[PDB]
């Protein structure tokens, strides 16, 4: 049986597994409110991968396929392809294709192409709208609003890139995107299928971990924090090792390089989210000069220390 | 560094059947995709089939399925595609080709002839109807 | 000494190293006509990063600090400050900031930028040209054109997301970007300094062998074709390992995960770079269905079965 | 959650020294960036001086160079500034203040108020010629 493991990489080094930007801090605090039940950043300690979570950084809320133009309009429909460009199988035990956004919310990137025939290329601003009526991932098909209304030939390679999140809807108001809100994965009154299951603390007097970022912000006044259960090199070290839980916690310990001191205490879950000692109804936020170090597997009746 | 040389098939009467075959060589790999194309005089080149390295996935064109059956031997560097029921819709030049970026027998555009990358001189195949040309 | 290994991702699975995409192939060829020696993606296999090469693999071809407006242009001088927001010293011994694009061309993305007093956000068209003479960032400043004249404010924090690449002009297509020529990372007319070493196949018989990837194309014919020395995932893997390379060569094998099969076989050089028995004048080019795999520690003559 | 307390202001002569402290109780991490701002009445709050958890990188506005100098003890849960040759431009509400999102010494952005999430109540510092 293979000894389990984390990456050493610091918090600082590591990158968000719900939108391709590094990692800035750690985060803590009350989430009773909230349903917390990303799609992306989804693995099991022993490797298993949940929701819409693949393993690329770079390939989270991307989209690849083709494109038909909408007559009428600047906007597009993209028939997608998989990450990696195969046919798009939509009766995989899947929600969405993988890597599909796993919050409501408009990202904004750009959209580029390829002609196979010369290689001419192109590129034009375009917007996802991850709450509109045609955004169905999971039926194959999601729409862009784009900057053009001719330059994009159907049947070539095209790809979206996404870079951050805009706000025009509640203008000032941070009410946008909704990292929390899952979309409806095939379209405008659907049912979702096949998520990854809601987390939250089980043991008296702990509270979610979260690893959190900050979306680059491209227009008005977006809510930018973006929270993710686990590091995105993590899911891709837990995939490759597969060692065997030998509990259903595992229990790492923060700790500062440059000094080697124990920042806190935490319990890894074998579902794949970190929990902590702290029970205010006030956030935590701690700067990522630190790393993660599994100690020892645990029970759930372990009492970790307060932070 | 690579030639794909394409053989059997030449005249046949409506109705018929044929076995062409496609020898790899060269500075090859055995990962790539390879598919049959077929292209007639004065029209455009279209696709016919396409088979993966395993044998796992097999594409073929409307035109074609039920009558023709693509199939793989990496171990003898061959590529075969059995035709039968043959009319004379289906005379054309068949190439055999290979896309060195690609191994998905789902690569979504692997029926795209700009997809594959190496080529051969193609066969000749000839469907002759009842009445003859005048 | 701790084993080493390397990681069994599989080359799909994995980021090239040079551009925050993934890997698509892996490619083998003559490179005598050109000096191959990129500044990311550097590494040696017991944790020495070089270069330019840093650990994010989004943090590549990006750039973060605060911009000043050019008057009587569209064009924005960024000052520079490391990928972590620490000021950035023009004096350590690197050739320029960590994640610098190590190759001339146009590369095209996105400048994003909020400001701290009310969280309000906007994001533009921008294009660095890394051939120009007012590409600096080893002197710390950077030139990017964009597509507004007033938008964006002093003193605030700003960011680069590279997305593709352009070419332009009536010129011969795929005559940019150069992958192979390093920028002036101090503009025009000076000596690039404390650069990771050029590398060539030595053995005869034996080439490079490339992981590679194909950028995405904005506008022109531009050549999209980039190759890494090692996947970002590697470079990630022997950074945290810093396992001790018992020899000066480790040999790889290459293995279909599906089958069993080996299909090639390939020297991991101490210094961070991959040779095979590759002959000829033409390109081999090879899907990404496979893993690499540590066998044992060889010597530089080991004699390779040709691929 | 976080309280910062800051003592040590009184009243002095032109060239003239104090001794300012913080203290931080509650929710603190000990590893949050922290720094000293003042703010004269009818003025803009100005930053003085910032040092990291670990005092490894110390930071001055140009107008109080080689005259003041800051200190950190985590052991004590305090945040020190020796001020000597005081000017009656040195007349503020000196504030202490903590980032919890940056840690280090040499964060380009550690002179903006706006940085900063936590705050003193301020101590006032008065310098007459």
């Amino acid at each position: 049986t293979k000894p389990f493991s984390v990456p050493v990489l610091t918090v600082e080094e590591m990158t968000n597994s719900r939108f391709p930007i590094p990692l800035e801090k750690l985060f803590t605090g009350p989430s009773s409110a909230f349903v917390v039940q990303p799609q992306n950043g989804r693995c099991t300690t022993d490797g298993v991968l949940l929701g819409t979570t693949q393993l690329s950084p770079v390939n989270i809320c991307t989209f690849r396929g083709d494109v038909t133009h909408i007559t009428g309009s600047r906007n597009y429909t993209m028939n997608l392809a998989s990450q990696n460009w195969n046919d798009y199988d939509p009766t995989e035990e899947i929600p969405a294709p993988l890597g599909t956004p796993d919050f409501v919310g408009k990202i904004q990137g750009v959209l580029t192409q390829t002609t196979r025939t010369d290689g001419s290329t192109r590129g034009h601003k375009a917007t996802v709208y991850t709450g509109s009526a045609d955004f169905a991932p999971k039926l194959g098909r999601v729409q862009f609003e784009t900057d053009t209304d001719r330059d994009f030939e159907a049947n070539q390679n095209t790809k979206f890139t996404p870079v951050g999140v805009i706000q025009d809807g509640g203008t000032t108001h941070r009410n946008e995107p909704q990292q929390w809100v899952l979309p409806s994965y095939s379209g405008r009154n659907t049912h979702n299928v096949h998520l990854a299951p809601a987390v939250a603390p089980t043991f008296p007097g702990e509270q979610l971990l979260f690893f959190r970022s900050t979306m680059p912000g491209c227009s008005g006044y977006p809510n930018m924090d973006l929270d993710c259960l686990l590091p995105q090199e993590w899911v891709q070290y837990f995939y490759q090792e597969a060692a065997p839980a030998q509990s259903d916690v595992a229990l790492l310990r923060f700790v500062n390089p440059d000094t080697g001191r124990v920042l806190f205490e935490c319990k890894l879950h074998k579902s794949g989210y970190v929990t902590v000692a702290h029970t205010g109804q006030h956030d935590l936020v701690i700067p990522p000069n630190g790393y993660f170090r599994f100690d020892s597997w645990v029970n759930q009746f372990y009492t970790l220390a307060p932070m | 560094q690579v030639q794909l040389q394409e053989s059997g098939g030449g005249l046949v009467q409506a109705g018929g059947s044929l076995n062409l075959a496609c020898v790899s060589s060269g500075r090859t790999f055995s990962t790539w995709l390879m598919g049959w194309f077929r292209q007639a005089p004065g029209k455009e080149r279209e696709f016919v089939a396409s088979i993966d390295w395993r044998s796992s996935s097999t594409t073929y064109a409307d035109s074609v399925k039920g009558r023709f059956t693509i199939s793989r031997d990496n171990a003898k560097n061959t590529m075969y595609l059995q035709m039968t029921g043959l009319k004379p819709e289906d005379t054309a030049v068949y190439y055999c080709a290979s896309d060195r970026d690609h191994y998905s027998g789902t690569y979504y555009g692997r029926r795209f002839v700009e997809e594959y990358d190496y080529w051969g001189q193609g066969t000749q195949v000839t469907v002759s109807s009842h009445h003859h040309h005048h």
